[PDB]
RNA sequence: AACGAGACUCUGGCAUGCUAACUAGUUACGCGACCGGUCGGCGUAACUUCUUAGAGGGACAAGUGGCGUUCAGCCACCCGAGAUUGAGCAAUAACAGGUCUGUGAUGCCCUUAGAUGUCCGGGGCUGCACGCGCGCUACACUGACUGGCUCAGCGUGUGCCUACCCUACGCCGGCAGGCGCGGGUAACCCGUUGAACCCCAUUCGUGAUGGGGAUCGGGGAUUGCAAUUAUUCCCCAUGAACGAGGAAUUCCCAGUAAGUGCGGGUCAUAAGCUUGCGUUGAUUAAGUCCCUGCCCUUUGUACACACCGCCCG
């Protein structure tokens, strides 16, 4: 079959980490860019070099792959980590606690929390999965 | 009777030296009868099978 | 227009079976003036049902060791058999080939399961490939076996069976070998 | 390849070398091993911000 | 991370694009010849399609659609000359494998002057009641014969000692050959390599026949110093087995098997061998672990100069 050696894969991830703005679809263009970026000893590599770059290329419009890491997806990922909504969502009026849990706040010394609605208790005790 | 069939899907190759294709046989009447036969030749999916005993089951030779 | 060596024309031949209707070639477009096509019909699984069984036939016509290279031996043999079987039926002699392929390959066969010297056999299908297959091969074994050592040449003895493969006698070496590939068949069942 | 007649009998010695790259300013082969991919270390594009019409 | 795999190197296939061709040509122009045709017949020019051989292109699973944890990849199809061409090279670790008969590689030993050196002469290496292997020719009509017709590719060729050749053409011979007479150290000559099956006509007519040619009796001619235990070759004649082969077993997936010739090595003489090359050219398969084996993972072992084991009466 047909399947790229560690050498293929390993020269195309990093000549797509270094030069991810020369590479696009056609595969003619990446192979006229692979051999001005690297020196490959001749054409019979240079192909699958830029064949698993074409199939590559297409593979990061889709998503971030596992290997590389290119900045045009890294900045979009820092912007999308660095995301604070207007309002928190701790900010809420009613919070609901257990009665056990005022017990707590209470021995806590905060049973003077006013936001707190106590809900009603489960009237099972049933949490156990059923065994057999 | 001898019965006309068809070939819905290739299921796969059995025998004892890998001779025999088994193959998910649809009838020709507009049937929903999908029995399962042994062929021995090349077989790919949408032939046209012809049987003489239209009853038996596939088995593993 | 296509006339198989100029003269015998294909619009008029009709294939009966409808297992046999995707694999037996010419009627269509698979009209050539010549047997000989060489054409690369082994490169590929299932690509050799594409070629015209005229050329199955002549292919198969030359399988003996002192004539495996003769390919416009063999379509002379076949040319010769048109006129033969044309005077002996008086129709197109191509409707009487499928006739003879319809005719010919067994419909189930037995599968070989055993030890070393012991044979329990077991009945399976035919596909209808294996069918186009083993139809040319009987017809040609039998035009080949019969005018051996014998007056009667090979055109004659293709002929001569390949009229009685169509008319389904059990005179033709063919059909003798079909009922007894499913005799011995139903025997296991 | 070659031989040494010692006291006792003959022994022989093979002798392999590798030798390196650099192109021959006296020493090894010239062109690289087949496998040997090298990739030129890319100078950064400058960030383009602003459309400066440099009229030379 | 390193080696082996792959990459790599040679080869096949494509290019009316580039580089150039009197030791390769095509087209055109006159001339000539025989009926606008035919010229592999003669000389000029346009040029490289055909021929040569250099650079550079071209194919990447690249495109489309299915299936894949939508990953690696697989399958089918378009466009394509092409969607696995064929080889070479090839690890670690081993073997009581072969080679002292390839060496002026070589340790020990044997022999060294009626020599185990070496030369000469003559034999033998071939000997035949019979077993065992590689093969060639066949058993015929899809054929044998006798005519006619029309196509290759890889190659080799005058040699340090060294004698030893590829041969066109004219004559004499049924023929094997014999005389001269030229060319060629070769894309210049054999050579347009005027191959064989194949193709087209006549004869033969299912019989041990005109299939098959073994084994033999006479001649004739080359090679050699020497042809008797036939060196080969030519002509008559003789005309056996063999009627498609038991148990068993080999090789093979496409320009393949098989047929069919041709070159090279050996070669004074000489291919039923081998190594390459063409030409004609298929059936079946695109699968399995049944057999024979190789391998990986779990796992049983009282085995480990290792199941050709260890071991009990």
């Amino acid at each position: 079959g047909r399947v790229r050696t560690k050498t293929v894969k390993k020269a195309a991830r990093v000549i797509i980490e270094k030069y991810y703005t020369r590479l696009g679809n056609d595969f003619h263009t990446n192979k006229r860019v692979c051999e001005e970026i690297a020196i490959i000893p001749s054409k019979k590599l240079r192909n699958k070099i830029a064949g698993y770059v074409t199939h590559l290329m297409k593979r990061i419009q889709r998503g971030p792959v596992r290997g590389i890491s290119i900045k045009l997806q890294e900045e979009e990922r820092e912007r999308r980590d660095n995301y604070v909504p207007e309002v928190s969502a701790l900010d809420q009026e009613i919070i609901e606690v257990d009665p056990d849990t005022k017990e707590m706040l209470k021995l806590l010394d905060f049973g003077s929390l006013s936001n707190l609605q106590v809900t009603q208790p489960t009237v099972g005790m049933n949490f156990k999965t059923p065994r057999g | 009777p001898i019965k006309l069939a068809r070939v819905t899907k290739v299921l796969g190759r059995t025998g004892s030296q890998g001779q025999c294709t088994q193959v998910r046989v649809e009838f020709m009447d507009d049937t929903s009868r999908s029995i399962i036969r042994n062929v021995k030749g090349p077989v790919r999916e949408g032939d046209v099978l012809t049987l003489l005993e239209s009853e038996r089951e596939a088995r593993r030779l | 227009d296509i006339k198989l060596f100029g003269k015998w024309s294909t619009d008029d031949v009709q294939i009966n079976d409808i297992s046999l209707q995707d694999y037996i070639a010419v009627k269509e477009k698979y009209a050539k003036y010549l047997p000989h096509s060489a054409g690369r019909y082994a490169a590929k699984r299932f690509r050799k049902a594409q070629c015209p069984i005229v050329e199955r036939l002549t292919n198969s016509m030359m399988m003996h060791g002192r004539n495996n290279g003769k390919k416009l031996m063999t379509v002379r043999i076949v040319k010769h058999a048109f006129e033969i079987i044309h005077l002996l039926t008086g129709e197109n002699p191509l409707q009487v080939l499928v006739n003879a392929i319809i005719n010919s390959g067994p419909r189930e066969d037995s599968t070989r399961i055993g030890r070393a010297g012991t044979v329990r056999r077991q009945a399976v299908d035919v596909s209808p490939l294996r069918r186009v297959n083993q139809a040319i091969w009987l017809l040609c074994t039998g035009a080949r076996e019969a005018a051996f050592r014998n007056i009667k040449t090979i055109a004659e003895c293709l002929a001569d069976e390949l009229i009685n493969a169509a008319k389904g006698s059990s005179n033709s070496y063919a059909i003798k070998k079909k009922d007894e590939l499913e005799r011995v068949a139903k025997s296991n069942r | 390849v070659r031989h040494v007649l010692l006291r006792q009998g003959v022994l022989g010695i093979k002798v392999k070398i590798m030798l390196p790259w650099d192109p021959t300013g006296k020493i090894g082969p010239k062109k690289p091993l087949p496998d040997h991919v090298s990739i030129v270390e890319p100078k950064d594009e400058i960030l383009p911000t602003t459309p400066i019409s440099e009229q030379k």
